[PDB]
């Protein structure tokens, strides 16, 4: 589809937060996010990243990455099937296809 | 029992040594690895053309939770709160009252889908095959709130996938 | 200490084992001290389980070593059965042993392929991960979940194999031995592979035992030890296989113990597709394993049990036990206390990686930086089990 | 469908160029397969 | 009885040496932290907090307990000096975001059922 | 005093006043023989025969709830002769009991349920059909699904001796025996609500509380009653920050374990 | 081994053996050993006074008949009711004799335990976990500090009187451009079930009354 | 070898509990009352320590029951009243104690159901 | 069985609908309030009462192992009918 | 399983094996996705007589540990068990 | 006849196992003198150590001697032998034979609570 397997943080367009997010690991998540050159889209994959999943009530868990970054797509499942995630990506591409960046600019 | 995976003592006869010498100075082994890859270049790749094709599943597959109905139309859930008592992630919230006709039925039934772990214990526990995991696995949303299903969102899945949920159970309930 | 580097895996390369923040000290290029920081994936598993019934707690064990799913479930199940003083039926024990070796194939495929990925050898990853897929389908068709099954359970398994499964499992096993040869043809004799592994990460037999190493981190050092052949649990006293043994105790041997083991599983799977007996698949004691639906929907004595066993759970006699299994990574094991009620009082987990990682500093002394890459991989570390 | 193709690619679909009053000439997605066919296209069963 | 195994010290007199040394350790270090973590507070305030932290445990008199506080204090000090903490962790003694919770009875009676 | 006597529970001596029952003899050593008909505050009836226990060196198991002890008995409370008695008895109770646990209010706090697990067998051989009784209507509080009854004669005894209104009774014989008033009557009494507690099975259940909650999801906050100056002790049971029901709290010096309807 | 498939077949051979090897140790090291018992499913326990942490483990590592080279595991178990709340546990595997044995001790919040790193190097990280998660202090530990918990995290989570959800929760506050820790408030409170049954289950373990 | 310490034991400064949850909370020590809907007394054995209730409020979105009290679900078990208290003091929680209320013995006599001249004579079975 | 409140919001079978003054209903602005319109309490009244010739009749929702647990219903009371606990279907003893 | 005659020889020559025998892709040897209904067996305790639970109750058998030596209350030296017997090489393939 | 390698990495092949064992076994026996006879450690250590010592003398060939000791390769037995000496040394200062140092509180090991 065009989704290369591995891209460095500075060359990336979409972050995929696949897995749990413990408090200790939260600060580095944001630090990486802020370094993403725009436009930047965040995809939350799995139950532990949408809402803290199985470990929702644990003391050392962040209850969803949306507490730490603005998410664009939520892929549910523990874990989502590889095909379920692929649908999530193909969902984003349509979302990027409905933007009106120029039109909005043209009418300011 | 056991066996030594690396205990060889290469023979030091001239032919043997010349082989090792012939290997180093001419990259024979490295070539042999290139042969293997060159074969994969001429095999049909294992790629399925999704979405026009779908990776095979099985009738036991666990997907989006859904609420079923009897053939008549009545609801199957009777607010027995067993699914709520075993859901390991405590993602099921039930609140029931006697219905206007005296029946026992729920009023609140939310399955937070961000705490569910798709374990499948809910349907294993329901004594009336009410809450079942449909086979749908493509319902990723664009906001968090859309994943906080409430009873109205669960039935509609029931009234939307029953044409397949019913078929699967028929296929697999015998193993249960 | 010419200069200290806080090497962090924030930009996690395609490892799928977690992120490790490593604190090091390079005296130029050598490593004079390597310090791992691990807590990044500590979710509190060992404390949540305090609040869960013995059944509700099982899925947590698919989420410690998330490449050895059913193997973990077997360890937890064996511990509980031992506490409950009950014996599963033979057909289940064969299914569990059948899958316990299928998972070992899944795990070793992950270890070798990624370990070869971190060193740039990328192609073998794809070939072998196409075998994992077909191996997931078997996971898929018996439980319904591609990865996390919860299939194995205290008192046996959940459901029986669907008709026609073993025909496929046999078909899969028939072709697999060629796949490995397609792999060894790449890495086994390749000079570059040997350079990155030969005489790297050498561990002496005497030090390994003291440092708590288990599994292939022992057999690489020539020690003859494998819990299956020495303290068998389910049926492993009924299958012919040879335990690979290392000679020089370096990375390359531990790469050959794993590849060799992946063959020895095809030798066990072959046997389990022949000795599988007819019968039921859960202990015929409806106070521990829930009854069949048809009997739940017809008989009162059964209906009650389906009720209590899914709301209160099944009590367990008070007592403590340490149970370990030859999990693919090492000696996975759980020390699990029980106070008599339906909720465990404590569940310590002996993740094999946790011991190995401590030994990382020892093995990286007097090694170049790029060897720390190889050393971590050869230990086969997944940080789900390490931090828990 | 085509039964000479390896298990996984034998059965495929070509989504309609319009559904529920929306142009899907290009914008198809995997949630456009009604449940009845949904079971056959995923090899969950054999009888269409 | 009253006999109990010691940890490090054996009487309040021994302990305070460690405590006093600990203050010496922190006091010399607050300035660098402020520059190191690019913090945005005055070196005066940082040293004020340390005095506040040391002051909240004045009434402690058991020598064993005082040993622990130092051991944790030393550990916490090690993290900062070695920069294992991060600019987020250091600023967590200040509560830059939590609202000022009133202490007077009357205001509490207005907000909520807090006892 | 010298009136005490020595009796043995599984070989262990214990001193008990004369006239004490076996069941009460086993209480003093922490054993608790099962029980359906017996309530320590209700006159002995001894019909459920679920308390049958074996006394060593005797052919016939005695019913603990009624049989007094004798000098120097050895009460085998765990012998295979006692166990088989309980599984047999517990088998009959579930012979015609209905499959109502998933919708039965009592479900989750049911003595027939728990005692079935800890004493009874675990699979059924009853291949016939089941009894099925019509449901009475004895007030706007006590819902009654009498199919679930097990003829334990608690409601009957409690009403006669405690409440003082004897409108309850048994009418018929054999498997068709039934519990009720035999007419269209409301068992209305200031203490009526209690019979919900004593009825060990989910036959009598609170109508207002029906279908609202399960016993395992409620937090029990011991409290006091203020409806009247009797100062009854109660256990407010909340759920998600809302009061769901009220239950008596034992206090021997105030209210034993009953509370009036207004309180309840 | 009896034709009762739904029951675990005992092993009397290994029960007698471990009883023998238990009495054996109780006589060699009577200075510390307080109690030795064997579980009916063939496991051996050596309860000791905390002082004998080094002598007892050193003996089991070197003696000709012990040879317990490998420390399988090392953890703790809190028990509030006991005065000495914590309870350290050592599980040792003897590759020579193909056997296991468990050694248990006790302590409290303040009193420290003698670090057993010198005997087994494996016990280095484990002893930080115990310190990290429970708060027990190990004297002479080469390097002791929190391992699992977060930097600046306060409290010992696996204690019994530490609430499940903890005390603080991180989040990102745009005003201060950093993650910030705030008092924990939950959208849905954890639902504590009362899953026990009011009926004695196992007569064997019945405790004497008052 | 051993030092002599006489003070009153306390660890509140080495547990990490915010002061707001030390001087304000009111731990409660008691033996749970038997659930009156059943007859088994196997839950009034041990001593339980639990803290006072606090505010729970409907969630604006899903109507769930929210809360900001970390100790709401906390419950500790003890074997004796003294051990329960000794845990409260050293943790610095103000506590209340409730005495165990064991049932008083009673005279059960089947024959009393049939008395020639007493009111114990039952009327139905 | 579908009705619209004066607010302009269809009422769910549970009988919950935001009143006119409430603010939460803003959440539906720009979107739609999901509601299932197969009101069960209606589809169960449509089904006719089955006539049987015995005091005690048993229902299991049809399908046997795919229905609710088997129960027995006593039909003596002619002043009303007999209704299944789980599925709600009604029974009456004929012409008695 | 469609590669022309020529290509099949090629990738066989390169890889050296005979790939056309064992194909990494599944074509027809897969099972049928619609299998006939099964009839699973029951366990050994499914009987109607001489099946009393107390005789086959696993949980009640366990006992508290036997206190070998408690502090409150010529002989030979014994190892925990006989030394583990040396393993024997594999006659199937003693060396890789 | 001497092995090319013991097998366990970090274990060099010894040349004089019998002399090396006899010296070590002799030394082990020496240390036990300074341990009171009553101590169970001495009698048990002596009993086994004598059994091993005799087997050293009788068997003249390296190989079968291992099958008598059963301590795996011959080098390991030496390495095991060194430990027993080092263990025997330390026991002197620890004095295990002394009575129980202290008794635990009443309910220390009671379980379940
Ligand atoms: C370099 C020079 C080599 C040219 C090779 C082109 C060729 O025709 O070889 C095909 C031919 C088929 O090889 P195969 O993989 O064994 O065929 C089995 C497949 O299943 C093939 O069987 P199939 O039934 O699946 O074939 C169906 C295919 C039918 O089409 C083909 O299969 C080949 C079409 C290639 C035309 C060029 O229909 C299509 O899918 C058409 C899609 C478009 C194909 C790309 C056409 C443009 C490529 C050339 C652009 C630059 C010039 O390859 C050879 O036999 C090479 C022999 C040496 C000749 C030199
Ligand atoms: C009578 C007159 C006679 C005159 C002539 C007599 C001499 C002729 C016979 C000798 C010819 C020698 C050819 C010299 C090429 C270099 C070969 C060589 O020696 O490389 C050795 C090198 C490292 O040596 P090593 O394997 O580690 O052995 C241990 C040594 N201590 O190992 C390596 O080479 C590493 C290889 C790195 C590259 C591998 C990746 C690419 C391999 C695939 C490409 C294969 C070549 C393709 C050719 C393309 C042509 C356009
Ligand atoms: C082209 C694609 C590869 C075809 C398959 C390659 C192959 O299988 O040949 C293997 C052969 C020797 O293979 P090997 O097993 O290492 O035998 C060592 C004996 N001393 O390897 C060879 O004989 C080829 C060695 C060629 C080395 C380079 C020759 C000149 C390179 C520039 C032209
Ligand atoms: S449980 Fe599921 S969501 Fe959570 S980390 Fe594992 S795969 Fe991801
Ligand atoms: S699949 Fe499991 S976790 Fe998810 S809602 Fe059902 S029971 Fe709960
Ligand atoms: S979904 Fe099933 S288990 Fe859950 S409350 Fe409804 S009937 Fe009971
Ligand atoms: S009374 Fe007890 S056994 Fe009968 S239906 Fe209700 S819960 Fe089940
Ligand atoms: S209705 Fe209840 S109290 Fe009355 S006899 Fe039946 S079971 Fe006993
Ligand atoms: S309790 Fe004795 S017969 Fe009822
Ligand atoms: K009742
Ligand atoms: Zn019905």
């Amino acid at each position: 589809f065009g989704v290369v397997f591995r891209a460095s943080p500075r060359q990336s367009d979409v972050m995929i937060v696949a897995g749990t997010l413990t408090n200790k690991m939260a600060p580095a998540l944001r630090k990486v996010y802020d370094q993403m050159p725009e436009p930047r889209y965040v995809v939350s994959m799995g139950s532990c990243a949408n809402g803290g999943g199985y470990y929702h009530y644990s003391y050392s868990v962040v209850r969803g990455c949306d507490r730490i970054v603005p998410v664009d797509i939520y892929v549910p499942g523990c874990p989502p099937t590889a095909e379920a995630l692929l649908y999530g990506i193909l969902q984003l591409q349509k979302k990027i296809k409905r933007e009106k960046r120029l039109r909005i600019w043209y009418r300011r | 029992t056991y066996k030594y995976v690396n205990l060889r003592e290469p023979s030091m006869d001239m032919k043997s040594v010349t082989d090792r010498a012939a290997q180093t100075l001419l990259w024979t082994e490295l070539i042999r690895g290139l042969g293997m890859t060159l074969s994969y270049l001429f095999r049909e790749p294992a790629t399925i053309n999704y979405p026009f094709e779908k990776g095979p599943l099985s009738p036991r597959f666990r997907g989006e939770h859904a609420l079923r109905r009897y053939p008549s139309g009545e609801e199957r859930c009777i607010a027995c709160k067993l699914c709520e008592a075993v859901c390991p992630a405590q993602a099921i919230t039930i609140e029931a009252e006697p219905r206007a006709d005296g029946s026992r039925r729920t009023t609140r039934y939310d399955i937070d889908m961000t705490k569910c772990i798709y374990c499948g214990f809910c349907q294993e526990a329901c004594p009336v095959d009410a809450i079942v995991e449909g086979p749908n696995f493509e319902f990723s949303t664009e906001t968090h709130e859309e994943l906080l299903y409430n009873k109205e969102k669960l039935l509609n899945n029931g009234d939307k996938w029953e044409a397949e949920i019913a078929a699967n159970i028929q296929a697999d309930y015998l193993y249960r | 200490l010419v200069s200290n580097l806080t090497l962090n895996f924030g930009p996690q390369h395609p490892a799928a084992h977690g992120v490790l923040r490593l604190v090091m000290e390079l005296s130029g290029e050598m490593v004079r001290k390597c310090d791992p920081h691990i807590g990044l994936l500590h979710r509190g598993t060992e404390k949540l389980i305090e609040y869960k019934t013995y059944l509700q707690a099982l899925p947590y064990f698919d989420r410690l070593d998330y490449v050895s799913m059913m193997c973990n479930e077997q360890a937890y199940s064996l511990a509980v059965e031992k506490l409950l003083n009950i014996r599963p039926p033979p057909r289940a024990q064969w299914i569990r042993v059948l899958f316990g070796e299928i998972t070992r194939l899944l795990n070793h495929i992950m270890a070798v392929t990624t370990h070869a990925l971190d060193i740039g050898a990328m192609t073998p990853f794809f070939w072998m991960f196409e075998e994992r897929e077909k191996m997931f389908e078997f996971y898929e068709r018996v439980s319904g979940a591609r990865m996390h099954a919860a299939y194995v359970r205290p008192g046996g398994v959940h459901q029986d194999l669907p008709l026609g499964l073993m025909d496929d499992i046999y078909e899969f096993s028939k072709n697999f031995s060629l796949r490995i040869d397609e792999l060894e043809e790449m890495l086994t004799n390749n000079r570059i592979w040997r350079n990155r592994t030969v005489d790297i990460g050498i561990v002496t037999a005497e030090d390994a035992l003291n440092y708590g190493f288990s599994g292939v981190m022992l057999r690489g050092s020539g020690i003859q030890w494998d819990l299956r052949k020495t303290q068998p649990y389910d049926v492993y006293d009924q299958v012919e296989f040879d335990v690979p043994i290392g000679s020089r105790g370096d990375c390359y041997d531990r790469y050959l113990c794993r590849v060799e083991e992946m063959r020895q599983s095809i030798r066990i799977i072959s046997q389990c597709l022949n000795k599988m007996p007819p019968g039921e698949i859960k202990v015929d004691d409806a106070k521990v394993s829930p009854p069949k639906r048809a009997e739940m929907k017809t008989s009162m004595e059964s209906l009650i049990h389906h009720f209590k066993l899914y709301t209160e759970g099944y009590q367990v006699p008070p007592g403590a036990t340490y149970t370990a299994i030859e999990a693919p990574k090492g000696e996975f094991g759980v020390y699990l206390v029980s106070d008599g009620s339906s909720r465990p009082y404590r569940c310590k987990i002996k993740a094999p990686g946790f011991a190995h990682l401590a030994g990382l500093d020892k093995m990286s002394k007097g090694h170049m930086l790029a060897d720390v890459v190889a050393i971590i991989g050869t230990q086969d570390i997944v940080f789900g089990e390490v931090d828990r | 469908e085509d039964n000479k193709q390896f298990f996984g690619r034998h059965r495929w679909v070509i989504y309609t160029t319009e559904m529920n009053g929306k142009n899907t000439f290009w914008d198809v997605d995997g949630s456009m397969v009604p449940p009845e066919w949904h079971r056959w296209l995923h090899c969950m069963t054999d009888d269409p | 009885s009253t006999s109990v195994k010691p940890i490090f010290s054996r009487d309040m007199n021994e302990a305070k040496r460690r405590v006093r040394e600990l203050y010496r350790a922190w006091y010399r270090e607050v300035p660098n932290t402020v520059h190191l973590f690019q913090l945005d507070i005055s070196v005066k305030q940082g040293r004020d907090k340390v005095r506040e932290m040391f002051k909240k445990n004045a009434h402690i008199t058991d020598p064993r307990v005082v040993d622990l506080l130092v051991i944790k204090g030393k550990m916490e000090l090690e993290e900062t000096i070695k920069v294992w903490k991060q600019r987020t962790h250091v600023m967590r003694f200040f509560h830059e975001t939590e609202a000022p919770r009133p202490k007077d009875f009357l205001s509490k009676f207005y907000v909520g059922h807090d006892p | 005093a010298s009136n005490l006597i020595e009796v043995f529970v599984d070989g262990q001596s214990v001193m008990v006043e004369p006239g004490t029952t076996v069941l009460q003899a086993c209480e003093k050593v922490g054993m608790q023989i099962p029980r359906f008909c017996y309530h320590e505050r209700l006159s002995v009836a001894g019909n459920c025969r679920m308390c049958l226990v074996e006394i060593e060196k005797a052919p016939k198991v005695v019913a603990a709830c009624a049989m007094p002890v004798m000098k120097g008995w050895n009460i085998l409370t765990n012998s295979e002769k006692t166990k088989k008695a309980r599984e047999g008895v517990m088998e009959f109770l579930l012979a015609n009991h209905p499959l109502d646990c998933p919708i039965c209010d009592q479900g989750g706090e049911c003595d027939l349920q728990d005692q079935s697990m800890m004493f009874g067998s675990d699979r059924s051989r009853f291949l016939e059909g089941k009894r099925a009784v019509e449901d009475k209507n004895i007030g706007p509080l006590v819902k009654t699904i009498m199919t679930r009854c097990i003829q334990c004669t608690r409601c009957i005894r409690f009403a006669s001796e405690i409440a003082g209104v004897d409108d309850l009774g048994t009418t018929g014989r054999g498997n068709d025996m039934q519990v009720g008033t035999y007419i269209e009557k409301m068992f209305m009494s200031e203490l009526s609500g209690n019979i919900i507690d004593i009825c060990p099975v989910g036959a009598l259940t609170s109508k207002p509380y029906a279908f609202t909650a399960r016993p395992w999801e409620t937090r029990k906050t011991e409290s006091i009653d203020v409806m009247d100056a009797v100062g009854s002790n109660i256990v407010v049971s909340t759920r998600t920050g809302e009061v769901m029901r009220i239950l008596p709290r034992m206090h021997e010096d105030i209210n034993e374990e009953w509370i009036s309807d207004k309180t309840r | 081994a009896d034709t009762r498939p739904t029951v675990r077949p005992r092993n009397d051979v290994a029960h007698k053996q471990l009883s023998a090897f238990g009495e054996y140790v109780a006589e060699i090291l009577p200075k510390y050993v307080q109690q030795v018992q064997v579980s009916c499913f063939n496991e051996l326990e050596i309860c000791i006074h905390p002082d004998g942490v080094i002598p007892v483990l050193t003996f089991l590592r070197d003696h000709s008949n012990a040879q317990f080279k490998s420390l399988a595991d090392l953890t703790a178990v809190d028990i509030p009711t006991r005065q000495n709340r914590f309870e350290i546990v050592y599980n040792l595997l003897s590759l020579r004799f193909n056997s296991r044995i468990r050694v248990k001790t006790y302590t409290d919040e303040l009193t420290p335990i003698e670090s057993s790193v010198p005997v087994y190097k494996a016990a280095n990280w484990y002893e930080r976990e115990i310190w990290d998660m429970f708060g027990v202090f190990f004297a002479n530990h080469p390097d002791l500090r929190r391992i699992l918990t977060d930097y600046g995290f306060e409290g010992h989570p696996f204690r019994k009187d530490f609430p499940l959800s903890g005390y603080v929760e991180l989040r990102y506050d745009d005003e201060v451009k950093r993650v910030v820790a705030e008092p924990v408030e939950l959208a849905q409170e954890f639902r504590k079930f009362d899953l026990n049954s009011p009926w004695e289950a196992f007569p064997a373990y019945r405790q004497p009354p008052e | 070898q051993l030092i002599t310490v006489d003070e009153k034991l306390d660890i509140t400064t080495i547990t990490g509990v915010p002061e707001e949850h030390i001087k304000t909370r009111k731990a409660r020590i008691f033996v749970p009352a038997r659930n009156n809907m059943q007859s088994g007394v196997n839950n009034t054995k041990k001593w339980k320590m639990e803290f006072d209730t606090r505010e729970r409020w409907e969630n604006p979105l899903m109507g769930w029951a929210s809360t900001a009290d970390p100790l709401s679900n906390l419950v500790l078990t003890f074997s004796t009243k003294e051990d329960a208290v000794a845990f409260a003091e050293k943790n610095g929680w103000s506590y209340d104690v409730e005495e165990r209320k064991v049932p008083k013995p009673k005279s059960k006599s089947y024959g009393a159901n049939f008395s020639w001249n007493k009111r114990t004579r039952v009327s139905t079975k | 069985g579908v009705r619209t409140s004066p607010t302009g919001e269809k009422v769910t079978h549970t009988g919950q609908v935001y009143d006119d003054g409430d603010y939460r209903k803003v959440r539906f602005v720009g979107r739609q309030k999901e509601v299932n319109e197969n009101f069960a309490i209606d589809l169960i009244a449509e089904q006719p009462v089955s006539q049987v010739g015995s005091r005690v009749i048993s229902c299991d929702g049809g399908g046997g192992a795919l229905g609710h647990p088997r129960v027995y219903i006593n039909l003596d009371k002619e002043t009303k009918t007999g209704t299944c606990g789980y599925c709600g279907l009604q029974f009456r003893q004929q012409h008695h | 399983a469609s590669a022309t005659r020529f290509i099949q020889w090629l990738r066989n020559w390169a890889s050296g094996r005979d790939l056309q025998a064992k194909l990494q892709l599944r074509y027809q040897e897969i099972s049928k996705r619609t299998q006939p209904p099964p009839k699973l067996p029951v366990g050994p305790s499914h009987k109607l007589s001489n099946n009393y639970y107390c005789t086959r109750d696993g949980r009640r058998e366990a006992m508290p540990p036997s206190i070998v030596m408690s502090s409150q209350k010529e002989k030979k030296a014994v190892s925990p068990a006989p030394p583990i017997k040396r393993w024997e090489l594999s006659q199937d393939e003693p060396y890789l | 006849l001497l092995k090319k390698t013991t097998g366990l990495v970090g274990l060099a092949v010894c040349e004089t196992p019998h002399e090396r064992l006899k010296i070590l076994y002799t030394k082990i026996l020496d240390v036990l003198g300074h341990i009171p006879k009553n101590a169970a450690y001495r009698k048990y250590t002596e009993q086994i150590t004598n059994e091993k010592l005799s087997m050293v003398k009788a068997e003249p060939d390296v190989k079968k001697l291992e099958e008598r000791l059963q301590g795996g390769q011959i080098e390991e037995v030496i390495l095991q032998a060194e430990n027993e000496l080092s263990l025997a040394r330390k026991m002197i200062q620890w004095k295990p034979w002394e009575p129980l140092v202290e008794e635990p509180p009443a309910s220390q090991w009671k379980w379940p609570i």
